[PDB]
């Protein structure tokens, strides 16, 4: 029994805090508050057996932004590749990623 | 191994724990949880927590874990194998846990769990004049009216339920 | 947009150099002394430089 | 006192914040080409 | 970081000192003691009292936790909702006070 | 240069401490008609020196601890949380500047309960553990006008930050809007290190008697440190000096002065005065603080927004 | 306890069950929980003797590691959605530790062994408010986030309570552990629907509390906690021997009665689904149930046990209890089955 | 995903182990319980403070605050049965039985 | 009404205080006129950057400078 | 008389002023005779850490004027 109340009285006793892109103090965004907002507005509506398999692009970037498992999978390989090549001494790093290059601004 | 430090010190949140979860005696017990909110809190402060830092130490620690020791030393009178076998077991599931995350750079437990520095997860930007951390805290009086209203409810009713089970009449 | 953004601050701090280079550098030196940069520390040096900046530009 | 000394200090922190205000879009122009820097940088070192 | 540093040298001087004061008079050879309390052996005695001047503690100590933010909170822009739920916070702690009161629960340790 | 710095904070607290014991014989000497020290130094100015080297060659007491960790942890704990709350102290800059350096030492002071809580159950004295839970009971207690008139006071402030609390009383010290907070703070940092008329640890057993004289002029110390800090605290909180950053010497000097006497009003606090009786403070604490305590708060939470006087976030 | 100190813990009690009812945010639904806790702990230590305490310590910790494992299972929802909506959740790890923390609240097998003890632990009105009004929150939860259970993880539950449910009131005297592993067994029929008809597990829920009111308040009126004090109520009272006898036949789900209505209706949801075996072994297991209760109403109402002389004093007293509702709440709970078609309103 | 959270899961789930195998004592379990509640409030933190979601930075405030309620009336429990058996042994809690 | 006040005076002034003090702390914002100011002060506060508008041509009340007249202004705060 | 104190609270009241005058002295020797900057706030340490970048001697508090452009 989810007696609606809240949208029966028209009073606001917790959607605030419901989801990220919701109105914030300082209008400070959360970093994934794009991926999220378009989420929403595609899942919104259409109920979740037809938000499962429609909406499947935008909530996979959603997560992908919330928890980073794609990106950092990625820093992974090319940090181990890195990692391997100055092992094998068939790389060598720039001076920019040494430390010697006199930052930009 | 500074850029790895958050999750050192996880590492020794995650030892604290089998210092009082294995149960050696409540007042050993309430210290290992003691030392295990202190580096939990340093976890929490090295991401820019640090009102909740402080929550953890003056109101977990100084508020809560003092009621805790203060009644523990009103029982258990002052004056084993399976506290020092569950304290070993969990330090080498913890070891072999750091062993095969920092071997692999990956670990699976249950979720899928990334063995870079804890660091790289981190956003490049400011928040201005303000933590964000403690503009979201001010927020519980302006935007949690019906938050303030249930917990203060429940404190209340929290002290009419001490004075009625703790007298027997 | 940000290269003319760029582009008009220099003109903005080369016509500070050209004109009021001193009052200016008295000026921010003195904001310069402050751990948090204060203006309310600093309000003759700022009447110095906005009287010269006035009159001059 | 405090009335008097406190909204001088609003006033005062307002004209910290409209200097902030005033120096943003120049911070943001950097803050742009400094990142795309680095992407860059990164980039190219990934290619190689 | 610098914070950490001055943790570890106040825990370092701190551990230095009890070190010093509990080895220091050690080297001494002065004499073996054989030495063999106002209760001699009887349990200690459970004090309700104490136990509920601790939870009374707790439970204000979590009112003030609710109550931490408002120097924070003031600088809102909804500053009637703000007040209104500042001043039941501290009326509800203040009710808090009065309850423990009317059933003395703040008797012999007032 | 940073360690040079932490040195000149630890150090100078070590020797205050030393000389504060000079000054609390010399004065409750004079206030009690008779003198205090003056044979053993040049004015007695050798008498903490004597008594220090006195203290750690004398026999060790040598207990049976219930725990010999927890016994050894108790003045660890005692004297690094009594010089760790020296280091947010804005006089006229703080060795660390934080955001929310009151909070800091709020929380690092309620962390100062463990040190007696467990040095009493280290002990394998019942009546030592019960003036633990009491002296813990106590301290607890007053930490709950500490924190709700600290509060108070900081609505006048904007932050948590302690340096903002000297640019807040540029004008006028904080007494006066808030001498009710105050007189309630100073008798509440009273009550917070077991200082007399709440001194029920030497009132007829203390928490720490079965540690050596090593260990236990370790408490003392820990315990004139927690005084001198408190003074030093409640002088930037309700008597906040002028601040030239130019000269920041005038400011040291100027909240030093003013610390001295503050602690020597303690001092004189306990010259004056038989104890209270235990339930006697914890009446002054629930029945007469806490509800003038919550009143100033809704007057302090008030105030600002009915005056137009909410003071700036940074 | 102070009557009005009574009725702001109740309305607490009341207060923490509707916040989870209407509640939008996990938190809040945690924060209902937590209230329903808390000011429940005073109605179980009522009479303050050792067993409630016993029974409150041990509710206590069922349900605080119930409270701990809902919140673990909400923040793991936070990492894999990014947001609070009392909604399906987006992890089966986090599906799977709140369908275990709402398993222990509700005192589901095998998380059922706080049941018999804590009701039998407690007075005859707060084992009715543990067994009536402590289902209706973790079963609002278990409603809003179906589209995320694991079916097997349900449906062993289920079996699971209704088989130790069945078997354990077999070995009972004790009213009150006899309603309490009834009460395991219905809280198995109610959750082997959800999944494919959740108004039948309304429909079971209403039925349910209405009976056990029924019975709770049949104890209350007669004084009776035991099966050989309730054997006592025909040289007493003799009409609650028909009103235990027709309520148990009720509760056993024999027709024309309205406890036949919700299990009947569960198999006319289970069948539709294509699942012939499980609702098959769980109407031959609830004869088990019918079993003692059959055996209450030998006890009671069939026969006639010997009493004593001291009875004939009770003769000359009638009953001034506040039989609250017990005509109301007999009369639904036998005769309601020709109204069986009025389920369409929990749609 | 990050690394933190491994070691905050594992020290949720080594509390959990505790609180689910007790020795003798009700306020060791106690202590695990809170060890439980701590690592959800540490786990809430980490998450919020990351995600820059700032609404939900008063979330882990208000699960300290209910919980630690929690945490007191569990305290006071525990000393109730001390004031039958003089212990607060989980053995003695056993009279429900029959 | 006014021998209980005299009565309650005369046992606990504390008590009398604490009340008095929360009363007036309760009643005198509503009756204050420089409660709108807290309000428009806090509004006044730039925390975010004043994101501009882009012109469609039909926008008399915003202004194109932070000079020009129009827009909100800040001169009751100067001058009080 | 009651100036024989005076001594031991002139020994504390030095031991009192050193902390204060050791760090604002100290403060002005790490920091090119000047305050410790006070980043308290993440844009007061981006302008901190743009001037450690724009100074080119890894430096914040060496500060770069208008001599520095054209
Ligand atoms: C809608 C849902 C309603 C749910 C039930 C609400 C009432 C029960 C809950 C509270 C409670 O216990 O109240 C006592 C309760 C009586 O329960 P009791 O004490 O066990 O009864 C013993 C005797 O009645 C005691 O008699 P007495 O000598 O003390 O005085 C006679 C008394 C005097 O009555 C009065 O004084 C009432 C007038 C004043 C009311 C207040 C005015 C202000 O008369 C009655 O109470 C007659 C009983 C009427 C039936 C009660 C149940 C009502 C129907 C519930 C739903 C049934 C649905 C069936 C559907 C089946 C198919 C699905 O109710 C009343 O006293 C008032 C009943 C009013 C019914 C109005 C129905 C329509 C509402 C719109
Ligand atoms: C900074 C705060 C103050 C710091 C501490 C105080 C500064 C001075 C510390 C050193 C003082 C001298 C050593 C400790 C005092 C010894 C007193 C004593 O009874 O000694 C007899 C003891 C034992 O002498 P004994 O053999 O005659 O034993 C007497 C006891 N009977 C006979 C019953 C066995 O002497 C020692 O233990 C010698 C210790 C080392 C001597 C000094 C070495 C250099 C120190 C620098
Ligand atoms: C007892 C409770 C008394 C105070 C109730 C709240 C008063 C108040 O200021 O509400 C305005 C506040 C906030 O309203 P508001 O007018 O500030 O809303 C403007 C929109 N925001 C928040 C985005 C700026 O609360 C509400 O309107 C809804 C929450 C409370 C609803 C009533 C709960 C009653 C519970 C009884 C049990
Ligand atoms: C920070 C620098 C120093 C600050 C000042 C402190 C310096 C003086 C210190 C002297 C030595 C004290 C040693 C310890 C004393 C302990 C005993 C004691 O005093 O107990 C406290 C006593 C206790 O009184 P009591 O216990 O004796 O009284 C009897 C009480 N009953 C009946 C319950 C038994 O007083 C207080 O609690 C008052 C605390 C301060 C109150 C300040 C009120 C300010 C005015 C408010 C407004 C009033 C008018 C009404 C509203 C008008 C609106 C327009
Ligand atoms: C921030 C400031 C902190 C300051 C802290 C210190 C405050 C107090 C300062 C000291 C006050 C005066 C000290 C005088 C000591 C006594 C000197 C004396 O007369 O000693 C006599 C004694 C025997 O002499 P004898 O030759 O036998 O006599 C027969 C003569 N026909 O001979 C002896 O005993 C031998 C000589 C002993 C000399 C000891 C001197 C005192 C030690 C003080 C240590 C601290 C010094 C300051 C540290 C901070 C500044 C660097
Ligand atoms: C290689 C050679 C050295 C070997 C190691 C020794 C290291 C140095 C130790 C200190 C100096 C050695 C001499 C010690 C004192 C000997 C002389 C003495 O006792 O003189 C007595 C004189 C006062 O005369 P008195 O007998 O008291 O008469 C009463 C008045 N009618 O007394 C006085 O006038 C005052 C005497 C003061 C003693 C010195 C000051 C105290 C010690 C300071 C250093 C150690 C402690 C540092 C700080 C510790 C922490 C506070
Ligand atoms: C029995 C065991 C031994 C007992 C004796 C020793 C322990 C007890 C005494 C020491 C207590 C340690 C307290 C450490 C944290 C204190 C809170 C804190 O860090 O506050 C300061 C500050 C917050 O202010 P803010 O300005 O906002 O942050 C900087 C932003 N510019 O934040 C900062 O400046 C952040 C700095 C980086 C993060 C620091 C993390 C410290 C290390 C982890 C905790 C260590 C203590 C663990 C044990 C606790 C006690 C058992
Ligand atoms: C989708 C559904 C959504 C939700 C819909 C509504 C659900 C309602 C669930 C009802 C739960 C009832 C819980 C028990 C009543 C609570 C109040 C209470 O404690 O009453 C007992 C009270 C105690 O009095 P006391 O003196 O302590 O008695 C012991 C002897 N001295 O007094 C007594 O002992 C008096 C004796 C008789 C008490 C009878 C109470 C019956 C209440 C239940 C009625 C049936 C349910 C309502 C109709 C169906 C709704 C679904
Ligand atoms: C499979 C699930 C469990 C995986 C971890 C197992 C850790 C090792 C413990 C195995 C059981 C040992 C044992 O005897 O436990 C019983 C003990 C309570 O019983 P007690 O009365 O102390 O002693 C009688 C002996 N049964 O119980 C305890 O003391 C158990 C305390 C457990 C605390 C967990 C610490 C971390 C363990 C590793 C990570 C999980
Ligand atoms: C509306 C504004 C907000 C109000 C709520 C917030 C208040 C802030 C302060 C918090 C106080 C919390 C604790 C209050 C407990 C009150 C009950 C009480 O103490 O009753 C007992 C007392 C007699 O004391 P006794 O029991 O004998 O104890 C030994 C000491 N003699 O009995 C008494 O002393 C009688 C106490 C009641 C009479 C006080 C009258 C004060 C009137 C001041 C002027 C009006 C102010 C406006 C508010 C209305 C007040 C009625
Ligand atoms: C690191 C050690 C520094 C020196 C020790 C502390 C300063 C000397 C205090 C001596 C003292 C005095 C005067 C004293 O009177 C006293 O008794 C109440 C003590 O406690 C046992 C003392 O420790």
């Amino acid at each position: 029994p989810f007696f609606d109340v809240q949208k029966k009285l028209g009073v606001d006793l917790d959607h605030w805090m419901t989801i990220q892109s919701a109105e914030q103090p300082h209008r400070i965004p959360a970093r994934c508050h794009a991926f999220e907002k378009e989420w929403i507005e595609c899942a919104h509506g259409i109920g979740s057996i037809r938000a499962e398999k429609e909406c499947k692009i935008e909530f996979e970037d959603f997560r992908e932004c919330l928890l980073r498992q794609k990106t950092m999978k990625r820093l992974n390989a090319i940090k181990r590749q890195r990692d391997k090549l100055i092992k094998e001494g068939k790389y060598t790093p720039p001076p920019h990623h040494s430390g010697q290059e006199d930052l930009r601004p | 191994m500074m850029t790895y430090i958050v999750f050192i010190l996880s590492i020794i949140f995650v030892m604290g724990f089998v210092g009082f979860s294995s149960k050696p005696s409540p007042i050993y017990g309430g210290l290992g949880l003691i030392v295990s909110g202190g580096v939990g809190c340093g976890i929490v402060l090295n991401f820019g927590g640090s009102f909740l830092g402080l929550m953890v130490f003056l109101i977990y620690l100084g508020g809560m874990m003092v009621v805790f020791g203060y009644t523990t030393a009103m029982a258990t009178e002052q004056y084993n194998k399976v506290v020092l076998g569950t304290f070993i077991t969990g330090l080498l599931m913890e070891f072999l846990m750091v062993y095969y995350v920092l071997k692999d750079k990956e670990v699976e437990i249950v979720f899928k769990f990334n063995g870079m520095g804890d660091w790289v997860i981190y956003d490049t930007g400011d928040s201005g004049f303000f933590s964000e951390e403690a503009m979201g805290i001010a927020a519980l009086y302006s935007y949690g009216t019906w938050l303030v209203i249930v917990t203060g409810w429940s404190l209340l009713i929290g002290v009419v339920v001490i004075m009625e089970i703790t007298r027997g009449n | 947009e940000g290269k003319l953004v760029n582009q008009c601050a220099l003109e903005f701090f080369r016509q500070i150099k050209r004109h009021c280079a001193e009052p200016f550098t008295e000026y921010w030196t003195c904001i310069d002394y402050s751990g948090l940069q204060l203006f309310r520390r600093c309000r003759k040096e700022q009447a110095q430089f906005d009287k010269c900046v006035l009159d001059k530009l | 006192s405090m009335m008097r000394w406190n909204r001088e200090r609003r006033r005062l922190q307002i004209e910290d914040f409209e200097a902030r205000i005033a120096l943003m879009p120049l911070l943001q122009a950097e803050k742009d080409r400094r990142v795309l820097q680095m992407l860059r940088e990164n980039l190219e070192e990934e290619a190689t | 970081m610098n914070l950490m540093i001055t943790l570890l040298t106040n825990f370092t001087l701190a551990t230095l000192l009890v070190t010093i004061a509990f080895w220091l008079p050690q080297l001494n050879v002065y004499s073996e003691k054989t030495s063999p309390d106002p209760m001699g052996s009887a349990r200690l005695p459970f004090s309700m009292k104490f136990f509920l001047v601790a939870i009374t503690f707790l439970l204000f100590d979590l009112e003030i936790a609710l109550l931490l933010p408002l120097p924070w909170a003031s600088q809102t822009t909804n500053l009637n909702t703000m007040l209104t739920m500042a001043l039941l916070l501290i009326f509800l702690l203040a009710v808090s006070l009065a309850y423990e009161w009317t059933q003395k629960g703040l008797e012999w340790t007032e | 240069m940073f360690m040079i710095n932490v040195l000149t904070l630890i150090i100078p607290i070590l020797l205050a401490v030393a000389f504060l014991t000079l000054v609390e014989r010399k004065v409750l000497g004079y206030m009690q008609f008779r003198k205090g020290p003056n044979v053993v130094g040049p004015y007695g100015l050798l008498q903490p020196i004597a008594d220090a080297i006195k203290l750690f060659i004398k026999e060790p007491l040598r207990p049976a601890t219930s725990s010999i960790s927890m016994f050894i942890l108790a003045p660890i704990l005692a004297l690094t949380l009594a010089l760790t709350m020296w280091i947010p102290l804005p006089m006229p800059y703080p060795l660390i500047n934080m955001n929310l350096g009151v909070l800091f030492m709020l929380a690092m002071s309620s962390l100062a309960v463990y040190s007696i809580l467990w040095s009493g159950w280290a002990s394998n004295s019942k009546y030592a553990l019960i003036g633990a839970l009491r002296a813990v009971a106590q301290t607890i207690s007053y930490e709950v006008t500490l924190a709700i008139i600290l509060l108070s006071v900081l609505l006048m402030n904007g932050s948590f930050t302690l340096s903002t609390l000297i640019i807040t009383q540029e004008q006028v010290w904080l007494i006066f809007p808030a001498w009710p907070l105050a007189m309630m703070w100073f008798i509440s940092t009273l009550a917070e290190t077991n200082r007399a008329p709440f001194d029920l640890t030497e009132g007829e057993s203390g928490f720490n008697v079965e540690y050596a004289a090593g260990p236990f002029a370790l408490f003392f110390m820990a315990e004139y440190a927690n005084i001198i800090m408190m003074n030093i605290f409640t002088t930037t909180l309700f008597l906040g000096a002028f601040h030239n950053p130019y000269m920041p010497e005038l400011y040291t000097i100027n909240f030093t002065i003013k610390s001295l006497l503050l602690s020597i009003t303690f001092l004189w606090i306990r010259a004056s005065y038989p104890r209270f009786r235990y339930d006697q403070l914890m009446h002054l604490l629930w029945k007469n603080f806490l509800p003038l305590t919550l009143a100033l708060c809704m007057w302090h939470v008030s105030l600002p927004i009915l005056l137009s006087s909410i003071p700036p976030q940074t | 306890m102070n009557p009005i100190i009574l009725i702001i813990i109740l309305m607490t009690v009341m207060l923490g069950t509707i916040i989870v009812m209407i509640s939008t945010h996990w938190l809040l639904i945690w924060i209902g929980f937590e209230m329903n806790m808390l000011a429940i702990i005073p109605i179980m230590m009522k009479k303050h003797n050792p067993r409630a305490t016993e029974a409150s310590t041990k509710y206590f910790l069922t349900q605080s590691t119930a409270s701990m494992l809902l919140m673990m299972a909400i923040i793991i929802n936070l990492m894999f959605s990014g947001q609070w909506t009392v909604m399906k959740l987006f992890n089966p790890m986090a599906s799977m530790l709140m369908t275990m923390a709402l398993a222990m609240k509700l005192g589901m097998a095998p998380f059922h062994f706080w049941v018999p003890e804590v009701t039998q632990g407690i007075p005859l009105s707060s084992g009715l408010i543990l067994l009536t009004w402590q289902k209706l929150a973790p079963m609002s939860v278990l409603y809003q986030i179906l589209p995320s259970i694991n079916l097997d993880l349900i449906l062993t539950l289920s079996i699971l309570s209704i088989t130790i449910g069945g078997w354990g009131g077999l070995n009972q005297t004790q009213l009150r552990k006899i309603m309490a592993y009834s009460s395991i067994a219905h809280m198995g029929w109610m959750t082997a629907v959800l999944l494919y008809n959740p108004t039948m597990t309304l429909l079971n829920l209403i039925i349910y509390i209405i009976m056990t009111s029924t019975m709770f308040t049949l104890f209350m009126a007669n004084s009776t906690t035991t099966t050989l004090s309730l054997s006592h109520t025909w040289n007493k009272a003799p009409i609650m021997t028909i009103l235990v006898l027709i309520t148990l036949l009720s509760m056993g789900g024999l027709p024309p009665l309205s406890g036949f209505m919700p299990k009947w209706m569960i198999i006319q949801e289970m069948t539709k689904n294509d699942s012939i075996i499980l609702p098959t072994l769980m109407a031959i297991t609830a004869l088990l149930n019918l079993y003692f209760y059959m055996r209450l109403t030998y006890s009671t109402a069939l026969t006639m046990f010997p009493s004593t002389n001291n009875m004939k004093m009770k003769w000359q007293f009638p009953t001034t209890k506040r039989m609250t509702l017990l005509p109301t709440m007999t009369v639904l709970s036998t005769m309601l089955l020709p109204l069986t078609p009025i389920l369409s309103i929990l749609e | 995903m990050s690394l933190v959270y491994m070691n905050i899961m594992m020290a949720f789930t080594v509390s959990l182990t505790g609180l689910l195998m007790y020795r003798s004592h009700l306020m060791s379990s106690l202590l695990c319980l809170e060890g439980m509640m701590l690592s959800l409030f540490i786990l809430a933190t980490l998450m919020i403070l990351n995600s820059h979601f700032t609404l939900a930075s008063m979330m882990p405030i208000i699960l300290l605050v209910f919980a630690a309620c929690e945490a007191a009336l569990g305290l006071s429990l525990l000393v109730m049965v001390s004031n039958t058996y003089g212990t607060d042994y989980v053995q003695n809690l056993n009279l429900l039985q029959c | 009404v006014a021998a209980f006040l005299k009565n309650v005076w005369a046992k606990e002034p504390v008590l009398v205080a604490s009340f008095a003090i929360a009363g007036l702390a309760v009643i005198l914002p509503t009756l204050s006129p420089y409660t709108k100011y807290s309000l428009m002060i806090n509004r006044a506060t730039p925390y975010n950057y004043p994101v501009p508008l882009r012109d469609d041509g039909n926008m008399p009340d915003v202004p194109s400078h932070p000079q020009d007249p129009q827009g909100p202004s800040l001169e009751w705060l100067k001058r009080l | 008389m009651w100036f024989e104190v005076l001594p031991g609270i002139a020994v504390m009241g030095v031991c009192l002023f050193i902390p204060g005058m050791a760090t604002a002295r100290i403060h002005r020797f790490s920091n090119g005779g000047r305050e410790k900057r006070v980043a308290h706030y993440s844009y007061q340490w981006y302008l901190m850490e743009r001037d450690r970048r724009v100074s080119g001697v890894n430096r914040y508090y060496v500060s770069k004027g208008l001599e520095n452009i054209d």
